[PDB]
């Protein structure tokens, strides 16, 4: 992801 | 000595001395409990943190409301609430001031009793009175005839009254409120990405809610001017550092209150409710109830929720009649304002629920505070 | 000419043509690079291996997955991987069949968006369609009412769908899946000792999780039985040579899907989450989502998952309501059995893609495939 | 009758009564035999020299290591090694002082036990406790939140903790430590010609690392200017008599550190696993693990690693957030100081593993003490 | 609630 | 170590 967790 | 008043919000506490003008002490109801393991650095800890100390170490706990949709659920919870509300935020011994509560209408008999029997078992409070939200409101706007539209964290209700005869009948309760728009936050931020799952990361969405979110006049405008890359983009910066960017979301999170189909809810938006209500009381008084429309609650301080609402209910409304709204700038803490007037007022010193009456009555006393 | 069916997940790939009963070509999505020098002995060398051929010889590559968690953060490792399933495993030039491809419910649209652009012009795909994983997986099992869990190697989403109607708001997706239960056995295998910290080395450990890792149908019993010297232990032989045993971990690899605060996650386990879901339907539907609890996905083949999680919901579920859980023996490949059986329809025909479609209205046109 | 904190490392064992502010005793941890004939000239002699006393006459001995990447390989070597730190160094009754030790994380738990068993059979401790080398220089740096880098000799791992809750998830564990920079600057001092094979020239090589080797703040930069003919070149003299000059080898060998790559390992660098590290956990707590980045262990205290590993950091770390760095100058016996604050605390006094517990739990009863 | 919504 | 790495 961008926020929040990585991906 | 003196009453005071401890407006118990699902999801925001706030308590005060009656008699002032705004709250004393104003605290998320959160309790927290630690989620790692079982502490290597360790000398002199707690093993619950309760109100504002449990959001600021929000990163190593758990947080739990006690109170959803209005409904008290973790009893153990809501007690060390109160405790420490008494014990720490006023700190006033419970066992000499009356304390006035207030309840969500259309609310488990069981809740209130229950709750009326901690407080006066648990606390040895010498008097206790429970009155609804609403009429509370109605009470700080400082008149008698109108429509109160409190949506609160949990609940959002909707009670008419007429020259201080509230009708019992046209009382609409919704299940749409703060929580579900931050929950419906959570899952729309999912498109441009930024997904938040954590609790903690759910308390960063509804600051998010809170600073960014507004609500459209017009929302199909609103989402086509969106589309067409506009200026309709604001910045926030999470606690780790990182900026995000919330476009279309920002009037998508607070239009679920005027389309409760956005999260598969059948019942109508408040303005469709607010107007059922209206209709559905005499014809001598739905004149009267357009003009006198009484916005309280944290979520209608959304940005252009007054015109919003007013024009969908002039839409619906006929023509000739006129419709205003009344926000006050202090709809956050309204129903604590009233609560505090009604609390010193030389008449409601009669009103209250004694302990002679609670020992002679039991705990199913609180019966004849109906509004 | 005939439709193919792409299910690129996170961590295997399957690929086949529409119509098929199993997929033709089902290899890691695993995008190797050399990691050492490159040396004087050279006769021929490619400076990346993609698929099954970067496994064969994982032993001097960095072995890098383009998707974890179902998303895609590496676009020119995933179109490296589609051009090689397109043209050595297919063997077909994807400019003659259309593409239908899977993706997992609460997504970013931005994802979506860049797979669609990229399909529709670095190849050119006549129509191409993104469908959900879960929906696929309902259709494959046949049926047209039931809740399904599908558990890959990154995402563990659950969509309950009632007579073909998706319900868009209890859908619960979760991010404990293959990935996650392989770092987990990893960490914990340092426990007897044999620990593994290189990517080829955590093929081993995903290896060892495959073939010996089982659900136990009561976690403390279980537990106690195997710390009191029993036969849960089994001998895995490394490619070096040397045979590793395995006790507890058997079931404490695959117990942090019952359970996510072993990796530290607030989240709740799969059963709780399925009950959430089932829960947030209507109420005329539960009894129905109860009795047909469809699983699928690689992580749901663990011996003994369906006892406990049918034990778990039935704890849960309420007494009078009777609970089935449907685990398909090609729960492996259902997402893409159920994608065959869709492209090959009649009706499905009309919903693609087309590329006149794309051209008209740009990357962002699939919006309206949301299921 | 006092308790004695002995920090057993993987090349350097201090040991020392608690209350006290720096270790009493600090030796290698180095068993050496003899290798050479027992030849006719012996009046006095031993088969095994132990700490200093190995160090002082290795030109006849095979050093060995017993603790190395923080496993014990040699259980007899250590049986030795603190026969002589408890019967010559404090010259001390181990059966009368409880004694504290200290375990890298992420570490077999059949080290730990038999460690116990034997500290609790071959000698007679009342009590001894198990803590981990991270929590314990956290201790000693005076803080309770803060993510602790700890590079010892044979590992180099990072714990993080926020409000003494430290997370048991976020835990990195890397094997470069000094012992591989060891081999690395044997490997590379090869370039010049200077060879170093056998045990005592590992030794020699070591205490070059040790006087001459420096971090650059750029590697590439640093590389041209000695390249370019700089005045990065001093000279170490051996043993016996010989000068030797290194030029780029100062900023090569301790280079490995955050580039793994160097010798051939697929992990990153340190700077890297401390990054991510901190990012693991929750989000609200990275705020304070980025100001309060907390180093210990011999091998960082290599002159600019602080000002690089900042660097590094500050380009991984978003830019709106400080990036501060604590590196006392006590790094050395950080993990020791802070072991000995532990022991003298009043309230640790409960914590001890006292023999009766033992006795009545075997030798597997630290596992109720994980860090 | 008991029955129907959670609460 | 036993399976991996040498210690
Ligand atoms: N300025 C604001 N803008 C948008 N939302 C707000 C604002 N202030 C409060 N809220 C929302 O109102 C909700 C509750 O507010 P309030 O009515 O004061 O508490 P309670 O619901 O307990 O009475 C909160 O969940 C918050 O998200
Ligand atoms: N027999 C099995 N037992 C346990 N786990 C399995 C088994 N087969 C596959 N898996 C796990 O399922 C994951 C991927 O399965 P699958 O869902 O078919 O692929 P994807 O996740 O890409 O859709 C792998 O990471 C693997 O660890
Ligand atoms: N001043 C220094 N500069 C560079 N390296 C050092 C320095 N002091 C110690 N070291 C390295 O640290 C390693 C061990 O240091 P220390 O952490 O005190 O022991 P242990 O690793 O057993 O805890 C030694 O192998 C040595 O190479
Ligand atoms: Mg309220
Ligand atoms: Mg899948
Ligand atoms: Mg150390």
């Amino acid at each position: 992801w961008x926020a929040x967790c990585p991906a | 000595t003196t009453a005071l008043v401890c407006d118990n919000g699902s999801g925001l506490v706030k308590a005060g001395f009656a008699g002032d003008d705004a709250p004393r002490a104003v605290f998320p109801s959160i309790v927290g409990r630690p989620r790692h393991q079982g502490v290597m650095v360790g000398m002199g800890q707690k093993d619950s943190y309760v109100g504002d100390e449990a959001q600021s170490k929000r990163g190593i706990l758990t947080l739990k409301y006690p109170i959803e949709h209005g409904i008290i659920t973790n009893w153990d919870d809501m007690e060390k609430i109160w405790h420490h509300t008494f014990y720490n935020e006023l700190r006033v011994a419970p066992e000499e001031h009356p304390t006035l509560l207030t309840e969500a209408p259309l609310n488990p008999k069981a809740n209130r009793e229950k709750m009326t029997q901690i407080m006066f078992e648990t606390f040895n409070v010498p008097a206790m009175y429970v009155a609804i939200q609403a009429v509370l409101s109605l009470y700080a706007s400082g008149r008698t005839t109108g429509i109160v539209l409190d949506s609160g964290d949990g609940v959002t209700h909707n009670v008419p009254i007429y020259e201080g005869y509230a009708l019992p009948h046209a009382i609409m309760r919704l299940d749409l409120a703060g929580r579900d728009l931050t929950d419906y936050l959570m899952k729309i931020l999912t498109e441009r990405g930024y997904s938040f799952v954590t609790t903690a990361e759910r308390e960063i969405v509804r600051d998010i809610k809170e600073k960014l979110c507004y609500v459209a006049l017009d929302f199909e405008n609103e989402m086509a001017t969106a589309a067409s890359s506009s200026s309709l983009e604001k910045s926030y910066e999470l606690p780790d550092g990182q900026v995000i960017t919330i476009g279309n979301e920002r009037f998508r999170c607070p239009e679920t209150l005027f389309q409760p189909s956005f999260i598969g809810m059948e019942s109508a938006g408040i303005h469709e409710t607010t107007y059922n209500s209206i209709m559905k009381c005499d014809i001598d008084i739905r004149k009267d109830l357009y003009a006198n429309n009484v916005m309280s609650g944290g979520t209608t301080m959304y940005p252009g929720i007054a015109d919003r609402m007013q024009k969908e209910i002039t839409a619906l409304a006929p023509s000739t009649m006129k419709i205003k709204i009344i926000a006050p700038p202090e709809r956050k803490y309204s129903v604590w304002i009233g609560g505090s007037i009604l609390a010193s007022l030389s008449t409601f010193q009669q009103m209250w629920i004694t302990k002679q009456e609670y020992d002679e009555a039991g705990p199913s006393i609180v019966h004849r505070k109906c509004f």
